[PDB]
RNA sequence: GUUGGGCACUCUAAGGUGACUGCCGGUGACAAACCGGAGGAAGGUGGGGAUGACGUCAAAUCAUCAUGCCCCUUAUGACCUGGGCUACACACGUGCUACAAUGGACAGAACAAAGGGCAGCGAAACCGCGAGGUUAAGCCAAUCCCACAAAUCUGUUCUCAGUUCGGAUCGCAGUCUGCAACUCGACUGCGUGAAGCUGGAAUCGCUAGUAAUCGCGGAUCAGCAUGCCGCGGUGAAUACGUUCC
RNA sequence: AAGAACCUUACCAGGUCUUGACAUCCUCUGACAAUCCUAGAGAUAGGACGUCCCCUUCGGGGGCAGAGUGACAGGUGGUGCA
């Protein structure tokens, strides 16, 4: 368990690191080289010292319910303007300038 | 030494036969580091291997353009024009092969 | 509808009016050309000029008018060429040369031929008229033929329809035949008439 | 005769129109091929190909 | 001596050349014949759209046909004759 | 651009520097949709043009770094 | 109106078999022969470390059992909608033998293509699996309707 | 080739040559033809383009343009600023990218053609995770710059999973362009991770360098490409036959 | 008409001018003008600052500009069964 997320056994380390909200495949990559250990070892085949190094490293990353919460905050914080992309948020459009008359099918 | 130009593509084959050993050096490189295909390098032979000079000379190509088919095709046709400054009386035996002839199939 | 003979004939058998080469002075010495023509239009709209060939050279700017009234054209004393020159010189920028040749048989250029037949149309000669003068003149002038026709409110009639008078042969399907061809517009009371005028001049070989 | 440099657009330099504009000439498609035809365009032929 | 000639009619700018040659083998310096330069084709496609997607294509070509002519020992008389000459419309002389 | 720093009508700048020598009190007409919020802007209510009629944005905190145009819904529908 | 000549292919250069580049042809896709050549020369490879014979000897055996005998045509003349059995012609039964070789040996379980025409290949030289059923089958088929011709 | 080195070869592009039933066998009116055979790069209508006749729809265009008769003519002319053209319950058309392993990620070699470039292309060098910025080499040019390829191939990992598949969308970082990227740019960081496990009926097109697939350049162009137009790389399957249409 | 941010753009909302944006003149003939100051959202403004056209037998004219001037000019406003 890392950030409190169950990472799986059999897939490899970064791949597991990528179910972690808030860590892709370059935040994996970076954690792991920051960890000082190879990024081809496997969560099965790890260490529990590994494991609290990799985790060491996270605490320093916003991750689950922290970066979930910051991104919350930010859809909160376009309904309390009421800005274009506000309202474009609630009514569930595009937001970035895509048009809607087709392709649009993602927001709707 | 016996010259001939072979053309395939884009590809133009500067084709140079040597007394050797059937090696056949293109650009200053083993044809297997040039061309990778086996059944390419088998197809740049053929004209050595009916005339059964395969062995008998070393292949000096200078190739520019197309890509590795067309590089074979070019060189395929530099041998069979080179043989015949070789030896005219290999001219029926290639002719049968029809390496004598220029694949004038260029895009439309 | 059809290509236009000229169109594909040129640097074929016809050649260049716009005799220049010219890399970043392309647009500058094109446009220049533009007024050239236009203006010796606009001012010798009756003289008999068509072939307004230009060449250049840096600041020597050359206009051959071949042109069917050289007399005509030169004036009383070369009177209409220098007032031509100084306006030309005044607006180009340049040297405005003024060579000029003659347009022997009048009936062999189509463009004069077409401009003759924008004339008649306009002072009201019945269509069916205006054409067969041009017509046995281009016969009579040396012409293996002529297609002469005009399209629009033909006589002030109300349903505008076109008519054709076409002697000799229209070599289309020849790329060495010399087709002329030209168009012209004939502003009467009600509206505007085509005058389109091919011309076959025997072959180019 | 615009303010900016941005709003200054490519217009038919013969017709005036402000569309289709060719760079190397300064013409829409339409005054060009009229042109180009009569042959008063230095060495610009119809091409077949 | 270095000239470039630059033509859209690669028959004039042959009976160039061929004076320009001439001109300067009677001045008695020796000419690197006319050498042929990549001749450069401008093409411009006019498409009118019929029915959006297919388009009736005409094109139009300019080609400059290119000639590069050295003339190695040059004399003053050569100098002079290729200021003499005289190229037509449809060729730039360049030195 | 970003390293030339955030864009406002020096117009507009003007019209809420002298409001901001006074306390605020009155409040700007502007047509630049276009210029971005400035901390200098907070407290005041902003006139901004839609394409038709003026829209009334009070400028907060969180409004900084957005442009005007942002608060005034050019596309009427429902 | 006189038969087009068939395009001339080369032989596969390390089995001297232009039925083996056929198969090349077959197996490859959007032009892309070097991983058709490479999947090939990688299952003839498996077929030669399983069996011990010659892969040749295998793929021969192989197409003797996919090569159709006897086909349907379709024939409407009135009403008929006869099934008219068909001898393939020489040529016709090798494209239809490197046809389900291949159409059969994709559709199979196995993870890679090589591992997969290999299987196919080697399950066909047995008189067993998928292509060989596919040929006995139209046959099966053709034998039903063979009072026509 | 970097330099010396005629220049050979490839290329560049002006002019010539070459292909025909010319030839040799059959066959057949001894002719024509047909069927083969030579020689040639080319076999029997060399291959692509371009170039047609008379016609029709009082077809479409008074928004390319011009235009009789009208109409407006302190306005139906004109000017600016902001907005809209980019809306979206949805549909009709066109295309891109996937629906993985004949892959993805990852490293190591590659091998093009064509076109553009001075108000421009910008070398390299230099900084950044990159997009980019830095300062600027050489060059209106077969000389310098953009390009200097991607597929592929050699590795090399994952293991058939809605996944190292797929990348939508959204949140946060920036970079250029322009006066200005809020509505309304492109692009890159970082995170997010939708649908889709390759779509029926139906329907359209295509006999070879074609189908398919992969990159590149250009036009328009301050910026803006999943379109258009070039350009090359790789490269199929099949035609049995006149059965039905 | 997949090169619409402005421009383009023709539409809308709001401001704004009326030989009018532009156009032959009819003339008078000035410089035209940049300009940068003050507004403005800008246009439209008002204006700091800034006007020598040259040739001229030195008149006038080619002008360009304003004002006048005069019909108009200009219309992407109808009619493609003119």
């Amino acid at each position: 368990r890392i950030a409190g997320v169950d990472i799986p056994r059999d897939k490899r380390v970064v791949i597991s690191l990528t179910y972690i909200f808030g860590i892709g495949r370059t935040t994996a990559q970076q954690v792991l080289k920051e960890a000082g250990v190879s990024e081809d070892t496997r969560v099965r085949d790890l260490t529990e010292e590994e494991l609290g190094k990799i985790r060491d490293i996270i605490d320093k990353l916003k991750v689950e319910g922290d970066l979930r919460r910051e991104v919350s905050l930010n859809i909160k914080r376009l309904i309390e303007i009421g800005s274009y992309r506000g309202i474009r948020h609630r009514r569930g459009l595009p937001v970035r300038g895509q048009n809607s008359k087709n392709n649009a099918r993602t927001r709707k | 030494q016996y010259y001939g130009t072979g053309r395939r593509k884009s590809s133009v084959a500067r084709v140079r036969l040597v007394p050797g050993e059937g090696r056949i050096v293109v650009n200053n490189r083993e044809i297997s580091e040039h061309i990778p295909s086996a059944a390419l390098i088998e197809d740049i032979k053929q004209p050595l291997t009916l005339t059964e000079t395969a062995g008998t000379y070393d292949v000096l190509v200078n190739v520019h353009g197309g890509g590795l088919s067309g590089q074979a095709g070019a060189i395929r046709h530099g041998i069979a024009r080179a043989l015949l400054e070789a030896d005219p009386e290999y001219r029926t035996t290639l002719k049968r092969a029809g390496l004598l002839t220029r694949d004038a199939r260029m895009k439309e | 509808q059809k290509v236009n003979p000229v169109g594909l004939r040129i640097g074929v058998i016809r050649d260049w009016e716009s005799k220049w080469y010219a890399g970043k002075d392309y647009a500058d010495f094109l446009h220049e050309d533009l007024k050239i023509r236009e203006y010796i239009s606009k001012r010798l709209s009756d003289a008999s000029v068509s072939k307004v060939e230009i060449e250049r050279a840096a600041n020597r700017v050359n206009i051959t008018i071949h042109t069917a009234k050289p007399g005509m054209v030169i004036g009383k004393g070369g009177s209409e060429v220098e007032a031509l020159r100084k306006a030309l010189n005044s607006l180009t920028g340049k040297r405005v040369h003024i060579n000029i040749l003659e347009i022997k048989r009048a009936d062999l250029d189509a463009q004069l031929v077409a401009d003759n037949i924008a004339r008649q149309l306009e002072n009201r000669v019945s269509f069916r008229r205006a054409q067969k003068q041009q017509i046995q003149r281009t016969m009579r002038a040396g012409a293996q033929g002529v297609k002469t026709m005009v399209s629009g409110r033909l006589g002030g009639a109300d349903i505008a329809r076109s008519e054709y008078y076409s002697e000799g042969t229209v070599p289309l399907h020849t790329l060495r035949a010399d087709i002329d061809y030209a168009t012209s517009e004939a502003d009467t009371t009600y509206g505007k008439l085509g005058v389109k005028v091919w011309i076959y001049r025997g072959e180019v070989l | 005769t615009p303010k900016f440099k941005v709003q200054e657009y490519t217009r038919c330099e013969r017709c005036g129109r402000p569309h289709s504009v060719i760079r190397k000439f300064k013409l829409c498609r339409i005054c060009f091929r009229e042109l180009a035809y009569k042959g008063q365009i230095p060495g610009v032929k119809k091409a077949s190909w | 001596i270095r000239i470039r000639l630059k033509a859209y009619d690669h028959r004039i700018l042959d009976q160039s050349a061929e004076k320009i040659v001439e001109t300067a083998k009677r001045s008695g310096a020796s000419v690197s014949g006319p050498i042929p330069l990549p001749t450069e084709k401008s093409v411009y496609t006019i498409l009118r759209a019929v029915h959006k997607y297919k388009d009736s294509r005409e094109q139009f070509e300019m080609r400059t046909h290119k000639r590069l002519i050295d003339i190695v020992n040059p004399t003053p008389q050569t100098v002079d004759a290729l200021m003499r000459l005289d190229l037509p419309s449809g060729v730039d002389i360049e030195i | 651009s970003l390293k030339k720093g955030p864009f406002v009508d020096g117009h507009l700048m003007t019209k809420i520097e002298k409001l901001n020598e006074t306390d605020k009190k009155q409040v700007v007409k502007t047509w630049s949709r276009r210029s971005t919020i400035f901390p200098q802007f907070i407290g005041h209510t902003i006139a901004v043009y839609d394409g038709r009629k003026h829209v009334p944005v009070f400028i907060s905190e969180d409004m900084v770094g957005h442009k005007l145009g942002e608060f005034a819904p050019t596309r009427t529908y429902k | 109106k006189g038969p087009v000549a068939k395009r001339d292919v080369l032989p596969d250069p390390i089995y001297n078999s232009k039925l083996v580049s056929r198969l090349i042809n077959k197996m490859m896709i959007d032009g892309k022969k070097g991983k058709s050549q490479t999947i090939l020369y990688k299952s003839f490879d498996i077929i030669k470390e399983r069996t011990g014979n010659d892969a040749m000897e295998v793929f021969e055996q192989a197409l003797k059992n996919i090569m159709p005998v006897l086909e349907v045509k379709a024939r409407r003349v009135g009403g008929a909608n006869y099934q008219v059995p068909v001898e393939v012609r020489p040529e016709r039964r090798t494209t239809l033998g490197l046809r389900w070789l291949v159409n059969y040996a994709r559709l199979r379980g196995e993870k890679t293509m090589e591992e997969r025409l290999a299987n196919e290949i080697l399950d066909a030289a047995n008189n067993t699996g998928a292509a060989v059923k596919k040929r006995e089958d139209t046959h099966k088929m053709a034998e039903a309707n063979k009072a026509f011709a």
